[PDB]
């Protein structure tokens, strides 16, 4: 807890992301547990 | 994590005048800092070395890691730096400048 | 006794690690809201037990406290935007006894 | 060097510090621990922050004799330069009770390591003073002049304490007096107004027996230190002056505020007196029906 | 059985406990450490007599920065000097954050616990000093293994002990995963107390000592001055005092703070002051001449 | 190495002798105190000091600090050309002088006509005339504490931060006094009032009201002369062109 | 259970068997030494334990236990056989109370020298068991200087309130000692200075006993020495306990923990024989 | 304890509005809202209007008051110099200095004869027109011939180079007049504030937008004082909001 | 090894405001203009001489300049490495530019030659004239003593080889070929379409004589400046930001502008 909030620019397929959170910074994220690659599609609201 | 970055300019880091600890002149020519000294006129700090620039708006020196050589990193390209201290891991595709243009590929 | 002994619990709550002003955006029903703080990021975080998720409601003005990020108490005391809306727009207080033929 | 020498500002640390060397070296019995004085100086307040020990030897039946390293100092010395490189040697601690003249040959030694004239501060390890319990003295370099040649000798200095922000809430923090030596409520001044006067007292009896000695066991006149007991005369107050009666005038002045003040006091109090006897009338009432109500109470927890 | 540990109270003396906050204050904003000489005795005391500071690294505080070539030739230093015991762990310094171990501080520690199992680490807060207070904890690594077997009970019997806390947010989560943080209570003794009271030469230099008559002149204007203002909300205030509920009152006609007891206060502040003022004064004059 | 480095800010307002607000360059205003190894008559508004960063206590006062944009435009007074390498428009200096070179060299004439000594030259013309070349014949030849500010370079990226270059540029002006300060292809910032359009529009009319007020209000000049470069001033708000 | 949890249970068995003197040995039999070897809080938990079922009736038992103590004290050994060490200490106090033998105060001087530490607070404990009420000005001169040259905290609390024991019962010829406890500048002196008074001068409502445990309750700052003084004044007021919800109410009223903590200890005390009403609604 | 709490070092925050009256919400200057304690020995009744506010550095509670006076944008020339020109350095422009002397001069020392017609006190001025036209002359004037306290600012002294700045500065200069009233606040310029339309796709606009509506609100409260309301000047006729106008 | 862990990586980033100064009198006080108060100290008012840094983590610190970077080396607006976790000078750096900026540098283009654009003989030794012969018969505009020309405009119809003549003939002399577009200069984000007018001139002055290919120029080539309700003054901005660095200011004789337009 808590659950940060980013916004999702975007995936590369391999199980890795970047994501730019509003809290401002970027982080390069593991595509992993309990989420999936088909579920996860620009412009969405990921749960780090 | 990584803290995403991205570099700005390569500074090389012979040449950059990153020895100021020998303050003689009067050995090596002083063109460069392994130059600075001419009894090796040879390698005294790394022989690559980057200026950053994070995604908090904060500039930072980082050299070379132990996976990545300077064929991998480039100016302008975007690079992954340790969270907690900045080191190059990994380089990524360029630019942050791209968002729309993710939508265009059909 | 009285006077000086009030004190010294009051320490304590001085020496808070800070607390925010956030306000739920939407619900979500396993116990988590997700919280704007307002002027720093968005959060899905748990609440406390003197509260309950169906007591939030968006546009529910909350207090949560940086340790955990864990909703407290509610705002007893709103304040809508709208009000500082209203008042641009303005309404000239007049009945029918200020016209008249 | 430097001439500029005013006060002595100690920080805690550096008292704490010489108790400490002197008892895990665990000299005693009139044995001695000569350690190396560190901080600020070249500078008009001589500024200490820290010390530390330095191997010494001291020979109590020939007080001719002792032993200093050289060797280590100046590697002691670099060693500073890591923990805070503001520090050079400015002078040395000595472990009290107090001053010796065999401290005369000590000093020599140390001036080929400051820049500034050496200091020599007594920590007394018994803690007897009834102020601080440090002195604090430079070696100076003068003619004398009641006809005797340049001695070296040892002047004093004014102790007085400043110390970092960060120091200041850990001395409080160990301690947990109340303190009869610093000022604070009424009562407290009140003790404090009858130390200072015992104080005085005790200083001055010592100077009608010093003035004893130099005409019935000879010690030797000293010009310079009756010189400040003479202007001791010349400030002195009067009697039946138009000074001394301003100062009656004004406490009649003072009186006046404070009576006003004791009968403010009385106002407020008068007031308190009325609300309570008013708490009491309110609860006369809950009382009377208390009484009636109980009745009921006493018969029903009978029954269970 | 294997080897069974409990509590243990981390006693720093008072020649320690300035040492470090020295240390701290100066070299902040960059993290500063040192090693803490000492002495482990009994199962629940682990005396920190000194510490001394190892010269600081821009690369923090790691496993690499702590320097064991410059701590063989300090070592030898207290060696000659009767001020060498035995090494008993290590201090840091964080400026703004809490009371806790880094990921890095872990790593530094696990050396420090492999050459002594008694070993602490003990954090400061130079920046939260700030507060008549000083926050400081101790932390001692209980092992990978211990965990899995719920071992942290273990550590907690034997004394209800005070169980204190300072500090909460991210050292309760790294206390799950790795360490038990140790109470603290300061050693001192009957000669180091004197001359931590002592702080003045102003302790019979200050009965006598005074200031001018100007200053007391001001006090005194100004302190009857307000007293009228206080006295006109008093005023004001107590046309009521006859309606229903004092909490009310209060909010309406400005009850709030007490006017009664502001007005108390502000009359005994300067009434005890002028005693003093005049009592000093006529000491003075009578004893001197 | 052991002598770290401090905060600076500078003093908003003296609340007391022992408390001082002072507003950070970090950000934040404080109440901050006063180590009594300073002056506490020195501190007064306006006054730049350095504060600590570990118990936020005033360690000194320092002498101001001025941008490294109006570092950059005093940095520049090159060009050594003198009022002869400007052939045919030399009547043209005549008439540049009775504004700026007299009041520049005494004032003290000016005054017993008894006319405010006035400042302010417009330099328009159809381009490749040598307005800037005047500039420079002029910086070279009296040789004082000349600005050679770009009036499109003073702007950024950042908001806000473009009152804070100016404004320390008369600063600048004030205390190497007398200065004249070259404003070179102001039509951009010199824009009309606008405000229909973007963001930008409203950029301009924040910077171009902070220049308004420092020159002629309740803060006048006195001996800095501007030296304004146009190319066109129908390209001008009316308030600059007064 | 493991560590002193384990300790725990091994000990609780003999608050179970406690009398039926005759099955005591039989019942303890596996878990003494020599047949039990599992683990050390086992072998020690059953001295400890079988010390509780002997205790007022143990003078046989004495001489059985005494044999393991002075085995164990020539070594000052491992910390395995300090566990050990430890129970035997506290089991030969309980089987020796009120018996006032010389024997097993020599006997546990032998182990509070080793320094032992869990073992030397069983012993300066013991100490006082044993000895009760008797006043031998020996025994109480060693134990208070020891005091301040022992570096293990547990052992200074173990001997400050084992000096109260001896000097119980004994009122106003132990009023030299209890000026000297008080006197101090170490906490643990004075958390046994307060327990010193309230033994001696206990169940006789004695004006300057209840007079000096109330001023130094309020008066320090320490908070093992608060917490100690409160404590004591329902020894002091057994015979009149009247008197002690009236006094204690004070006590309560303050808002420091260390002094609530021991006023309700005070009237659980004071009060144990038969309740009073008033007790039990202060507390609440 | 508490006084060493009390003192230094402090960052200042302001206090926004209470929802309880011993914690309150207060806006840091670190560009942060934080729910903080409110400690006792202060004050109630003008801690909760909007002013000014001490709050510890790390902690993050509000443990000292601090007054309307300090932390303003300028302070009054009721008790320092005002410019000193006079009306009669005023050459022309009389016909328009008759109804500008009746509307600060006269209700300020006769509020009662506005009362006894029964006529509404005058509002606000508003001096516009091209910039040859001597708007600021007359300001200046006449703000030392009427004795009474005179206040100041301009739109870019209402500069924001930190985030929540600007809107600060609005409170400052109100809450200061109506404290020491009759009061004068001029605002020099407002071409930048007063703009007719705003776009508000970008952080740049909203914090001036911001800065206006506040000041709408502060003028809707000002009426009924015997302070005389806004002296504000503009450049164009068509900087005007039909909002500021209103 | 004290000096060298705190050279180590990382390190933070800033630029010097300006040098304040500061007296070597260290045996009292610092009064250069201004004097100290109080009490008197070796160097904690005393100091020695003093840096200002403004850093890029959005403030500004007060320090003694560091021992080893000299007073010579520190200047207003140098780019210097500062301590990542105190904030003291190590070294110097050379300045940094923008990621925008180091793609106008050089990529080894290679050579063409005039004789592969076909036709147009006249034209190209025009051309020649103005950019090539300034370069090579220096000898001569040091003889004449004339002025050197800041640029040379190729304009005419499009699809004439302007561009195709331009690139192979400026890689095929030697000299430092910049990659900038007009329609570059002209970005959304406020006044930093001119500053990014200042880094290429920059860059331009360090490899002077550089040679600076504008594609296209219609972008700036704007003949408005006269505007009415838009973001055209962002635009007309940068045309007069490409003015003041093609207006004298040292070492700008060397470096030079060819540009290509279509209208
Ligand atoms: N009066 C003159 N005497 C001699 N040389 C002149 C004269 N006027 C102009 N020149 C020459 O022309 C150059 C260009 O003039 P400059 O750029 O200063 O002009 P301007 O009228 O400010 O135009 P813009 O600012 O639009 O470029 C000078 O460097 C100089 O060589
Ligand atoms: N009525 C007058 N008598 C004397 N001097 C006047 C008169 N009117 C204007 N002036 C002078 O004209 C000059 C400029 O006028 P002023 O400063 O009042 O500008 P303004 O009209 O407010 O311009 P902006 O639109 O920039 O606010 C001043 O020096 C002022 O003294
Ligand atoms: N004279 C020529 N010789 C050879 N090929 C040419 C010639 N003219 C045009 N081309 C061809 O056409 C291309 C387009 O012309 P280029 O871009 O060089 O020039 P331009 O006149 O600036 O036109 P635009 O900017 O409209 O593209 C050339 O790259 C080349 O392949
Ligand atoms: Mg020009
Ligand atoms: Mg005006
Ligand atoms: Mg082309």
């Amino acid at each position: 807890n808590p659950l940060s909030i980013g916004t999702l620019e975007e995936i590369i397929d391999d199980d890795h992301a970047i994501v730019t959170s509003p809290t401002m910074p970027d982080y390069y994220v593991s595509i992993l547990s309990f989420v999936d690659k088909e579920l996860l599609e620009p412009g969405c609201s990921v749960l780090l | 994590p990584l803290q995403v970055a991205r570099c700005t300019k390569i500074i090389k880091g012979n040449g950059e005048s990153d020895e100021t600890t020998t303050d003689n002149n009067n050995s090596g020519n002083s063109n460069s800092n392994s130059n600075q000294q001419s009894t090796d006129a040879d390698e005294d700090d790394e022989d690559a070395k980057y200026v950053i620039n994070l995604k908090q708006i904060a500039k930072f020196v980082v050299g070379l890691g132990e996976r990545v050589s300077p064929t991998d990193i480039e100016e302008g390209m975007r690079v992954g730096v340790d969270r907690s201290k900045y080191n190059i891991e990994l380089p990524l595709p360029p630019r942050i400048d791209p968002s729309v243009t993710m939508m265009t590929v059909e | 006794n009285d006077k000086v002994r009030f004190i010294k619990d009051e320490l304590r709550l001085l020496q808070e690690p800070g607390s925010y002003v956030g306000e739920v955006i939407k619900i979500v029903s396993d116990k988590k809201v997700l919280v704007k703080v307002q002027p720093e990021g968005k959060y899905i975080v748990d609440v406390a037990k003197d509260i309950n998720v169906k007591d939030l409601k968006a546009s529910q003005r909350v207090c949560l406290r940086s340790d955990s990020y864990m909703l407290h108490k509610v705002l007893e005391n709103k304040a809508d935007p709208l009000v500082s809306l209203m008042m641009v727009e303005k309404v000239p207080d007049s009945t029918y006894d200020m016209v008249g033929g | 060097m430097s001439l500029q020498h005013e006060k002595v500002t100690i920080a805690p640390l550096v008292l704490l510090s010489a108790l400490d060397h002197y008892e895990r070296t665990q000299t005693k019995e009139n044995k001695r621990c000569v350690g190396v004085i560190l901080g600020d100086a070249n500078s008009s307040t001589i500024r200490v922050t820290n010390s530390f020990a330095l191997p010494f030897e001291e020979d109590e039946k020939n007080s001719d004799v002792w032993f200093l390293d050289h060797n280590y100092i100046e590697n002691m010395n670099e060693m500073c330069k890591k923990i805070n490189a503001k520090e050079k040697l400015i002078g040395w601690y000595h472990s009290g009770p107090k001053l010796r003249a065999s401290d005369l040959k000590i000093n020599e030694l140390f001036k080929k390591y400051t820049q500034n004239n050496p200091l020599l501060l007594i920590v007394d390890v018994k803690q007897q003073g009834v102020g601080l319990p440090t002195d604090a003295y430079v070696a100076i370099e003068q003619v004398k002049d009641d006809g005797t040649s340049t001695e070296k000798t040892f002047l004093h200095l004014p102790c007085t304490i400043e110390a970092e922000e960060a120091e200041e809430i850990g001395v409080e923090h160990l301690l947990r007096d109340v303190r009869d030596q610093a000022a604070g409520g009424l009562s407290i001044r009140l003790t404090n107004q009858l130390k200072s006067l015992k104080g005085l007292q005790s200083k001055l009896k010592d100077v009608v027996e010093y003035l004893d000695k130099v005409i019935n066991k000879e010690l030797p006149i000293n010009h310079t230190i009756l010189g400040k007991l003479q202007d001791v005369f010349n400030l002195l107050p009067n009697l039946g002056t138009p000074d001394d009666d301003e100062i009656d005038v004004e406490n009649h002045d003072r009186i006046n505020i404070s009576n006003n003040l004791q009968k403010a006091l009385t106002v407020k109090t008068n007031d308190e007196l009325m609300v309570i006897y008013i708490s009491n009338l309110v609860r006369s009432i809950i009382a009377f029906d208390d009484l009636i109500e109980n009745k009921i109470q006493n018969k029903k927890i009978q029954e269970q | 059985t294997g080897r069974d540990d409990t509590k243990e109270t981390v006693y720093i003396s008072s020649i320690a406990l300035l040492k470090m906050l020295k240390h701290g204050r100066a070299g902040v904003p960059m993290e500063v450490m040192g090693l803490m000489l000492g002495e482990f005795v009994d199962d629940y005391t682990v005396n920190v007599v000194d510490v001394f500071a190892m010269p600081q690294s821009g690369t923090g505080v790691s496993v690499e920065a702590v320097d064991d070539v410059f701590q063989a030739k300090m070592m030898d230093m207290l060696k000659q000097t009767g001020r060498d015991q035995m090494v008993v762990g290590w201090y840091h310094s964080h400026p703004g954050f809490g009371c806790w171990l880094s990921s890095v501080d872990v790593n530094t520690q696990k050396s420090f616990e492999q050459l002594n199992s008694r070993a602490v680490a003990v954090v400061v807060d130079p920046i939260q000093s700030v507060k008549g207070k000083v926050v400081i904890d101790a932390f001692r690594l209980i092992d990978t293994g211990a965990l899995i077997n719920n071992l942290e009970p273990r550590q907690t019997t034997s004394n209800t002990g005070l169980l204190n806390k300072a500090n909460i947010q991210a050292l309760i989560h790294g206390l799950n995963r790795h360490y038990y943080s140790l109470n603290i209570d300061y050693h001192k003794t009957a000669k180091e107390t004197k001359m931590l009271m002592n702080l003045h030469k102003e302790q019979w230099q200050s009965g006598l000592k005074m200031y001018d008559y100007e200053e007391k002149e001001e006090s005194n204007l100004a302190a009857t001055k307000s007293m009228v203002k206080i006295a006109e909300q008093y005023s004001k205030r107590i046309e009521e005092e006859k309606e229903l509920t004092e909490e009310e009152l209060k909010t309406r006609y400005v009850g709030r703070q007490d006017p009664k007891k502001h007005l108390s206060e502000t009359a005994d502040e300067t009434l005890e002051n002028n005693i003093v003022s005049v009592l000093t004064a006529g000491v003075n004059s009578v004893a001197i001449k | 190495l052991q002598s770290i480095g401090q905060l600076i800010g500078e003093v908003m307002k003296e609340l007391s002798e022992e408390k001082y607000i002072v507003k950070a360059s970090s950000g934040p205003r404080y109440i901050v105190g006063v180590r009594n190894s300073v002056d506490r008559s020195k501190l007064k508004k306006g006054v730049r000091v350095t504060l600590d960063i570990t118990t936020l206590t005033i360690m000194r006062i320092l002498p101001r600090e001025t941008d490294p944009l109006v570092y950059n435009m005093t940095s520049f007074e090159q060009g050594e050309i003198t009022f002869d390498g400007i052939g045919g428009l030399t009547e043209q200096i005549r008439e540049l002088r009775e504004v700026i070179e007299l009041p520049l060299k005494n004032p003290e004439i000016f005054q017993r006509v008894g006319i405010k000594p006035p400042k302010g030259v417009l330099l328009y013309g159809p381009p490749g005339t040598g307005k800037t070349l005047l500039a420079k014949a002029v910086a070279a030849t009296i040789g004082a504490n000349f600005i050679f500010s770009p009036a499109s370079g003073i702007v950024d990226k950042y908001i806000g931060e473009s009152a804070r270059i100016i404004r320390e540029m008369f600063a600048y002006a004030k205390e190497h006094e007398p200065c004249i300060i070259f404003m070179d292809e102001v039509d951009a910032i010199g824009g009309r009032r606008f405000s229909e359009g973007t963001s930008a529009d409203r950029e301009i009319q924040r910077t171009l009201m902070e220049l308004l007020t420092q020159m002629d209000g309740f803060d006048n000049l006195g001996q800095t002369k501007i030296i304004m470069a146009t190319n066109r001033p129908d390209t001008l708000d009316p308030a600059l062109l007064r | 259970a493991q560590n002193w949890a384990k300790f725990t249970a091994t000990a609780s068995l003999g608050v179970i068997h406690k009398g039926n003197l005759l099955e005591g040995k039989k019942v303890m039999a596996p878990y003494l030494p020599g047949s039990r070897a599992s683990s050390r809080f086992i072998k020690g938990g059953s001295l400890y334990g079988l010390g509780l079922i002997y205790a007022g009736f143990g003078r046989d038992t004495t001489d059985y236990l005494k044999n393991i103590i002075v085995e164990n004290s020539g070594t000052s050994g491992d910390e395995d056989v300090d566990v050990l060490l430890h129970g035997a200490s506290l089991g030969i106090g309980l089987a020796a109370m009120g018996s006032a033998n010389i024997e097993v105060y020599e006997a546990l001087k032998e182990v509070l020298y080793n320094d032992s530490a869990t073992s030397g607070e069983a012993a300066a404990l013991g100490m006082g068991l044993c000895m009760l009420g008797t006043g031998k000005p020996e025994a109480i001169h060693d134990m208070f200087t020891y005091s301040q040259e022992t570096q293990h905290g547990n052992i200074t609390r173990g001997l400050a309130v084992g000096l109260a024991l001896i000097n119980y019962g004994r009122q106003e010829l132990a009023d030299d000692l209890i000026t000297k406890m008080l006197a101090s500048d170490e906490s643990l002196l004075r958390y046994g200075g307060a327990f010193t008074i309230a033994l001696a001068y206990a169940g006789t409502g004695n004006n300057s006993a209840v007079k000096r445990l109330l001023h130094v309750a309020v008066s320090d700052s320490n908070d093992d020495v608060r917490r100690a003084a409160v404590i004591a004044l329902g020894f002091v007021l057994l015979r009149d306990y009247t008197t002690v919800p009236r006094i204690v109410q004070l006590l309560s009223k303050s808002h420091n923990a260390h002094v609530r903590c021991g006023t309700a200890f005070a009237l659980g005390i004071a009060c144990a024989g038969k309740g009073l009403q008033s007790a039990i609604d202060v507390l609440d | 304890e508490v006084k060493r709490i009390q003192s230094v070092p402090l960052v200042i925050g302001q206090f926004l509005e209470p929802i309880d009256q011993n914690t309150g919400i207060v806006s840091s200057t670190t560009g942060m809202s934080y729910v903080v304690r409110i400690l006792s020995t202060l004050d109630r009744e003008l801690l909760k209007p909007s002013m000014s506010v001490a709050l510890h550095r790390h902690s993050n509670a509000l443990v000292d008051i601090l007054p309307p006076d300090s932390d303003s944008s300028i302070s009054v020339m009721g008790e320092n110099e005002k410019p000193d020109v006079t009306y009669a350095d005023v050459g022309g422009l009389d016909m328009q200095k008759q109804e500008i002397r009746e509307a600060v001069e006269l209700p300020l020392v006769q509020a009662d004869l506005y009362e006894q017609i029964g006529i509404d006190p005058p509002r606000g001025v508003l001096l516009y027109g091209p910039p040859g036209t001597g708007k600021t002359m007359l300001v200046k004037a006449v703000a030392n011939s009427t004795k009474a306290a005179f206040i100041r600012v301009n739109g870019s002294e209402f500069v924001h180079k930190y985030l929540g700045e600007g809107p600060r500065m609005v409170r400052d200069v109100f809450r200061l007049a109506r404290e020491n009233a009759p009061s004068i606040i001029f605002i020099d310029e407002v071409d930048s504030i007063a703009t007719k339309r705003f776009d508000a796709q970008t952080g740049s606009d909203r914090e001036v937008q911001r800065i206006l509506i506040e000041l709408l609100t502060q003028m809707d409260g000002f009426d009924q004082s015997t302070n005389v309301k806004v002296i504000m000047a503009t450049n164009r006729a068509d900087t005007l909001d039909p909002a500021l106008l209103r | 090894e004290k000096i060298k862990n705190n050279r180590q990586l990382p390190y933070l980033v800033a630029n010097v405001v300006e040098v304040m100064d500061m007296n070597e009198i260290e045996d009292k006080e610092n009064s250069e203009s201004t004097t100290q108060g109080g009490n008197v100290n070796l160097d904690n008012t005393a100091v020695g001489k003093a840096a200002v840094v403004k850093t890029s983590s959005r403030q500004t610190v007060f320090l003694p300049m560091v021992g080893l970077v000299d007073p010579d080396k520190l200047k207003p607006n140098d780019l210097v490495g500062v301590n990542k976790d105190s904030y003291l000078i190590l070294d110097t750096l050379p300045s940094e530019f923008d990621s925008r900026v180091k793609a106008m540098e050089v990529d080894e283009k290679p050579t063409e030659t005039y004789s592969d654009v076909g036709g147009l003989d006249k034209q190209i030794e025009e051309l020649v004239e103005a950019i090539v012969l300034p370069m090579k018969r220096a000898d001569k505009f040091k003889d004449m003593g004339i002025r050197a020309p800041k640029g040379a405009l190729m304009y005419g119809p499009p699809g004439t080889g302007k561009t195709l003549l331009a690139r192979a003939c400026a890689a095929q002399t030697n000299a430092t070929f910049l990659k900038l577009a007009a329609p570059q200069l002209v970005q959304m984000y406020i006044g930093e379409g001119a500053k990014l007018v200042r880094d290429a001139f920059a860059l331009a002055k360090e490899k002077a004589p550089t040679i600076i290919f504008i594609d296209e120029l219609d972008a700036i080539g704007t003949k408005r400046f006269d505007s009415e309700k838009s973001g055209d003054r962002e635009v007309q901005r940068t045309m007069l930001e490409l003015l003041n660095q093609l207006d004298g200011f040292s070492s700008d004789d060397r470096v030079k502008v060819l540009a290509a337009t279509n209208r």
